[PDB]
């Protein structure tokens, strides 16, 4: 069986509309996630489950959108909003079908994420459930 | 030349201790364990501090990157100038992931808990309240 | 051996105490989720994992309860609350044992959900982990 | 695949830097989760997925930290914060590699968790994905 | 001796009905279905209630634990004394998971919805508004 | 007869362009890409717009359902009457998933970003500020 599963915290703060690069890689079983680019590139076709928790940076920015983007389409959207500028999460979970080359990644869509260093507040988890 | 003091609620460092190298170019770093939870308060003493042939740069950042430090230095719009500080004691608050002091008379810091300050932490800060003057003090109150 | 896994966003907004019908189906392996009714009907008995993220409707309603109901009983409860009426998620995650016919569904227990068209802010994910 | 999977809600209120004991056990396949201590002790080494949702108490308490601790180290951190003292979740998901004896548990790192009785607001889910 | 009335939006209980045992040591409990959603309001009638050889202890808690009840009783700083209440009618609010009345003339409670009170629920509370005097009332308003 | 203009930050449509059909019963729709993020502002020009044998119904909804449109029309309590508008220019804000204008002289809309309006988006709205008069304007400020 194929063993694909990863989890990585967000070591560095992000902002704007940039792909989140979760460099705090705890698990990268199969090495199908690349912290340098921040994209999970499928290699074995199959149905994968991805969950991401992205902590909105506290203090500045009352809204943050973190969309799990599959290739060039937004396959999930999460909004972390707090009018008092608190640490609310923009989290969501997806069960997507993926073909080889499909780059699944979390992209900020108009907010400032939180750089947890080694704390691993903002995370990106995901694993293959079945292989086609 | 880069040493980082990772886990300390409190710490007192002399200028000689934080830069124990003959080379004048060194960086001393203090990692905030959790900025969601802790705010690092810095204290600077100019009682015997001298800058005849040394430059004291006080700044903060989020990740280790030499290019980031160079860009911040080229910015030079909010970097603290310890040597050119009129007041004898300099109080700084740094609610960011890293604090680094580089070298180009001691100083003490405090990793306080932001929302539930410990008994020791709010006590040390209450002593630092003797600034004189604008200061930044936390939620916990003490005479 | 059996491949059951679904994911669907909430195309239409909801309100009150009605079963959430996530009609934005991205994955419906085995066709064991019905967007018309909004219920995942188990057919192969086994241990299933379900996660749901339900975005509270911003602007109106300061609290929203989305309980993952198994048959006629609340197997999980999630409350999205924000006194400033922001977009907070009533998300939760369960690992339930299911027999054939057990209809697992996300049911609002107060408050108004958010309808995101194809955005998929509010989702319902779930897959079978083991079969008996 | 050996069958390890659990899910449990928070029957009793919790507060301060103490391990969360999710005693409202719905699934405890393999009996690898102990509600009396609140720790999932791995026995068969492998890659496990854990998710926890921890509702913080409304009323008293403005911020609550719930870190999924693996043995003596924080493998994920979640902060539930609301300046208006609302209900918010300190949730996060992890995909950790575990050896026999590793004790994964959710420990509050400040603030008070909500005791949901049988409601199962605050939950702790997790299952083994691969047996090494 | 412990009976718990689990599912009721409203309930009227006489002293004899809530303690239908010869033994004077009994506990009557009312489980709040969801404290995130509901706030239980209690009402006490002293028209025929007597405490010649009975103690009425009104308190709340979160989980079933005898040591917790003993510690709360030894606290004795916020436990209601129904017998030693000057006003004829006693109104109490308990926004906690459990409500227990132990024995050592009736009383009615109300499991109201905190944010969206039902038509019947707010009607019952509006009738309890006839206290006389400080009372606790919810958002829903009624003349 | 139903065309929907899905992806546009801005768009100028004449009455003839938005209803390019001989049949007088047609619907013109504008999908809000993300109501969590964007608020659609509508602008109506009555300089050459006429309603001699045409009815202009301006309304919003959340999902495509004919029964929903019929029920909204029968409600007739908040549907805009473009023909019966005293002011020459009509400004409307629609923070809902769909905007549809049905037919029973142009008009321009603007898919503005709610929290971080773009340079062009706030520029267009600042030009619409020339109403004259009560109007709805957003956080972004422009003389
Ligand atoms: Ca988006
Ligand atoms: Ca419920
Ligand atoms: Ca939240
Ligand atoms: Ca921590
Ligand atoms: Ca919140
Ligand atoms: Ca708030
Ligand atoms: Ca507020």
């Amino acid at each position: 069986v194929p063993k694909i599963a990863f989890y990585a915290g967000l070591k560095r703060q992000h902002e704007g509309y940039e792909v989140l690069k979760f460099d705090d890689v705890v698990t990268n079983l199969g090495n199908h996630y690349d912290p340098t680019t921040g994209k999970f590139t499928c290699s074995i076709p199959g149905i994968y489950f991805f969950t991401y928790h992205v902590l909105m940076r506290g203090g500045d920015g009352t809204s943050m959108w973190a969309d799990l983007c599959k290739n060039n389409q937004v396959r999930a959207s999460a909004i972390a909003q707090d009018a008092d500028q608190n640490y609310d999460y923009a989290s969501n979970s997806v069960v997507l079908h993926l073909e080889p080359g499909d780059e699944v990644y979390i992209k900020l869509d108009g907010g400032k994420a939180h750089g947890g260093n080694n704390n691993k507040y903002s995370t990106f988890s995901g694993f293959i459930i079945y292989a086609d | 030349c880069s040493t980082l003091v990772k886990g300390v609620i409190y710490g007192s460092y002399s200028v000689s201790e934080m830069f124990p190298k003959n080379f004048t170019n060194c960086t001393w770093t203090l990692e905030n364990p959790d900025p969601t939870k802790y705010s690092i308060y810095l204290k600077f003493s100019k009682k015997d501090l001298s800058c005849s042939n040394f430059s004291l740069l006080a700044y903060q950042f989020d990740h280790f990157s030499h290019e980031k430090i160079k860009d911040l230095l080229r910015k030079n719009h909010s970097i603290m100038q310890l040597c050119s500080s009129k007041n004898a004691f300099v109080f700084l608050q740094y609610d960011k992931n890293f604090i680094q002091i580089r070298r180009v008379s001691f100083f003490e810091f405090l990793v306080l808990n932001k929302v539930s300050p410990s008994q020791f932490g709010c006590h040390v800060l209450c002593t630092w309240l003797e600034s004189c003057c604008g200061i930044m003090y936390t939620k916990c109150t003490c005479p």
